[PDB]
RNA sequence: AACUAAUCCUAGCCCUAGCCCUACAAAUAUAAUUAUACUAUUAUAUAAAUCAAAACAUUUAUAAAAGUAUUGGAGA
RNA sequence: AAUUAUAUAACUUAUCUAUUUUAAGUUUGAAAUUUC
């Protein structure tokens, strides 16, 4: 299923075989599937990620544009 | 008498009528944000000695009022 | 770069995409409509305009509300309104003595009372102003209906309201058992808060809850796909018989 | 029930703005406390008897926690609501 | 196998993976295959296929004799529960 | 890393790992007897690490316990601890647990508890002796090391005689 | 015509514009990345100060009307 | 040190509690200001 780990991503998480049920399994429940609040300064470092890294292949995209008019 | 053992150491939506409250159970763990579910008898389908747990003296049928001194 | 929509459009985003589109209309109503508490410890001013005494012109004129704290305590008892007031005070209430940091504590007490809808008595905290507007609400279970979310503060008093309204939504008989007869009167008596028993479920309910509740609505176990092209193919061949 | 004002007079934001608070906005003054005053009265009826306050069911007004401290906690008064006020008086007409 | 209490291994027999060979007597395919044989274009099999070559004929034919009703899925191949099978398609019990 | 080492289940005369679990409520009925008055034997006078006086091991019966000794406690000496209150004066051996009722006015007592079922909490140093001040019906007054003079039930258990190394008091 | 050296042009970036976003297996929070039980599982109070007032103490920003009326150790 | 010292703490009165016929004073001082 799709859970939501510590980070704050959404990721694919694939269940693993136990004698035991989830509730009768403390270690199980010990695994962290939930954000902590600090994670929400990361979240918009992420989308200001994005977007720098969008003009960061652009500026690459633009040096190797040059190559183009330097030798035509 | 002195007292022995340190004391560190020493130990709503539920009432709403006709409605079930929403748990983590199907989310299979515990997050704070939902209520805790209350689970019914877990079947092994298998006896494991390492968690199997004696039963009783008084279950036992040998078990007898008078009291044999060995 | 810049957001072409400012971080507070963020949130109208997320409603109008996805699961949140999906709620159901009346709990998209209820939560999107915000009304104003019934004011307690401000006045209001009573007229829009007025004559400035140094110029004698008119001008219009705009409501300063008090700033009030309200723990989450008061969300699990029925408070009337009452709040914590923080800030700062001026002993004697002259401008030229010390400034101390006051906390301004309405008295707050823990009392019983009895709903007949649910025919249980509930202890619950409760301040006095609350137990005249109980009274002029004419019954406990009343003020719990009629008061709105906002001027009842509680989120007690809102799960009270949900079971309620789903009670007398339902016309379940688990109202007043054994005395069917009586149960009768209970909604007769409140009949006027009978609303449909889906709008019901969601009142009041968190947001962390109406979205799990929505999830499990949508959610649906996989079809097997042999289960779905027996019916294709029965439908081709029917639709072939035609 | 406590009721502040504000000090400093806070700048008019005009027709549609809100006024940005400062800090020497931010000191109140006490205009009234219930918690400096005395217990303000309140109405209510006696369902039992206490000392020298009258006898059961009698309306007497009592200081509100003097009141509801002593009498509606040991359950020897009542509030008065206006339906079972109504069915007081017709109980008692029947009396 | 199993450590068990006291520091004393016990193996088990049925964890124990058991390699089953097949014979490869009578067998024609070998390692490779000739350059005189020309290549097949790939046609990766899917559940529409594998209905459509199997399932399908059943019910053409029950369709139009009529006897078919939705309580007898099972009947053309649905399986109602994975359990019972050595080989669970989901969730998974055997290794490759 | 800190776990309390005071954890032991099972009562012990055995020193444990050394601490003996001393008893302060001297009369707890033992094994195969009723709340009714009954004797002890002390076995042996021993050495208590944790605690200025010395420790004097008392047993009776199918039960041995750890006390605190009195100033004239030896070993094989018998030891009574009584429940009843008695009519008359009862009599009294050094180291016996009696009720203060039981007692009479002026006899030296040790173990002393403020409330009845307390346990024995003051005059547990070395040459500490609570004397009977006063006695009246079913109220006594006991006078503790600090020479603060309290009233408590008769219920109340006291040991009679002082704790051992009757000089302590007097350490220069 | 000498050795040490030197020579080169893009590697890439910067500012605005535009634009919100909705980009294998196996193992893992236990001791992370240890294929199955242990042990239940959980962040955060005004932001302050520095600084300015040449120190320091209330105090010190973070379309036009207009830097006007006002406020302020009436001073920054 | 001088001068104040509604941090708090106490008492008195309110307060809040029982019965039943923090604020305002004052005091300590968390401190503040000035001088040495």
């Amino acid at each position: 299923a799709w859970r939501r780990d510590i980070f704050g991503r959404i990721v694919w998480h694939k269940f693993k075989q136990w004698p035991i049920p989830w509730y009768l399994n403390k270690r199980y429940n010990r695994r962290r599937f939930f954000a902590m609040p600090y994670v929400d300064r990361f979240i918009r470092l992420r989308i200001e990620k994005h977007a720098r890294i969008e003009a960061r292949k652009r500026s690459l995209q633009k040096k190797k544009e040059k190559i183009l008019h330097a030798k035509f | 008498a002195y007292e022995w053992g340190v004391r560190s150491t020493r130990k709503r939506v539920y009432e709403i009528p006709g409605l079930e409250p929403i748990t983590y159970e199907g989310k299979k763990h515990f997050v704070p944000w939902l209520a805790r579910p209350i689970f019914p008898p877990w079947e092994r389908g298998w006896n494991d000695p390492r968690f199997h747990r004696a039963a009783p003296i008084h279950e036992q049928t040998l078990y007898k009022e008078e009291p044999c001194y060995i | 770069p810049l957001h072409r929509y400012p971080v507070h459009l963020w949130q109208k985003l997320r409603l109008r995409q996805g699961i949140c589109a999906r709620l159901p209309a009346h709990f998209l109503r209820s939560l999107e409509e915000e009304r104003t508490p019934t004011p307690v410890h401000y006045k209001p001013h009573g007229t829009k305009f007025k004559i400035n005494p140094k110029n004698g012109q008119r001008e219009r004129v705009e409501d300063v509300p008090i700033p009030v704290h309200y723990p989450p305590e008061s969300q699990q008892g029925l408070w009337g309104g009452e709040g914590l007031i923080l800030g700062y005070r001026y002993a004697n209430n002259d401008k030229l003595s010390k400034r101390v940091k006051k906390v301004w504590k309405p008295q707050l007490f823990t009392r019983e009372l009895y709903s007949e809808i649910l025919d249980k008595k509930f202890t619950v905290t409760v301040t006095m102003r609350t137990l005249d507007l109980i009274d002029e609400a004419y019954g406990f279970d009343f003020y719990i209906l009629k008061t709105p979310k906002e001027d009842l503060g509680s989120k007690f008093g809102m799960d009270l309201k949900r079971g309620m309204l789903l009670r007398l939504a339902r016309q379940d008989p688990h109202l007043h058992p054994e005395n069917p007869e009586r149960r009768a009167a209970i909604y007769d008596k409140y009949r006027s808060f009978v609303i449909p028993e889906a709008e019901a479920e969601w009142v009041g309910l968190t947001l962390e809850e109406a979205l799990e509740k929505q999830r499990l609505l949508e959610e649906k176990d996989p079809v097997p796909l042999f289960k779905v092209y027996v019916e294709e193919l029965v439908q081709r061949l029917q639709e072939q018989v035609l | 029930t406590v009721i502040v004002e504000r000090w400093w007079k806070v700048p008019l934001a005009g027709e549609g703005r809100k006024p940005h608070l400062h800090r020497r906005h931010r000191v109140y003054k006490l205009v009234e406390d219930t918690k400096h005053r005395p217990k303000d009265n309140l109405e209510l009826i006696l369902t039992q008897s206490v000392d020298e306050i009258g006898v059961r069911g009698d309306l007497v007004s009592v200081k509100k926690s003097v009141g509801r401290n002593k009498l509606l906690s040991q359950g020897l008064a009542v509030y008065a609501s206006p339906e079972n006020r109504k069915l007081f008086e017709e109980e008692k007409s029947l009396r | 196998g199993i450590y068990t209490s006291d520091r004393k291994f016990v193996q088990i027999k049925e964890m124990v993976p058991e390699f089953v060979v097949p014979d490869l007597t009578g067998f024609k395919l070998k390692p490779y295959v000739n350059y005189r044989a020309p290549a097949g274009i790939d046609t990766p099999l899917t559940a529409k296929a594998l209905f459509q070559e199997t399932v399908a004929p059943a019910i053409e034919k029950d369709f139009k004799e009529g006897t078919f009703d939705a309580n007898n899925l099972e009947k053309y191949g649905f399986e109602p529960t994975q359990e019972g099978k050595l080989f669970q398609l989901y969730p998974k019990n055997f290794p490759r | 890393k800190f776990v309390s080492w005071k954890s032991r289940t099972k009562y012990t005369v055995k020193p444990v790992k050394n601490y003996r679990m001393i008893d302060f409520l001297r009369f707890r009925p033992e094994k195969e007897k009723a709340p009714e008055p009954f004797e002890e034997k002390v076995v042996v006078v021993r050495y208590d690490p944790c605690r200025s006086a010395d420790i004097a091991l008392v047993a009776g019966g199918s039960r041995k316990r750890w006390i605190i000794a009195t100033e004239n406690m030896k070993a094989g000496d018998t030891i009574l601890n009584s429940n009843h209150i008695g009519r008359m004066a009862v009599a009294a051996q050094e180291g016996d647990a009696h009720p203060l009722g039981a007692l009479p006015v002026g006899t030296l007592i040790n173990n002393v508890e403020s409330e009845p079922g307390r346990g024995a909490q003051y005059i547990r140093a070395a040459g500490t002796c609570g004397v009977l001040l006063r006695k009246v019906n079913g109220t006594a007054i006991i006078q503790l090391p600090s020479k603060r003079q309290m009233q408590v039930l008769e219920s109340c258990t006291a040991t009679v005689g002082r704790v051992s190394n009757v000089n302590h008091n007097q350490r220069v």
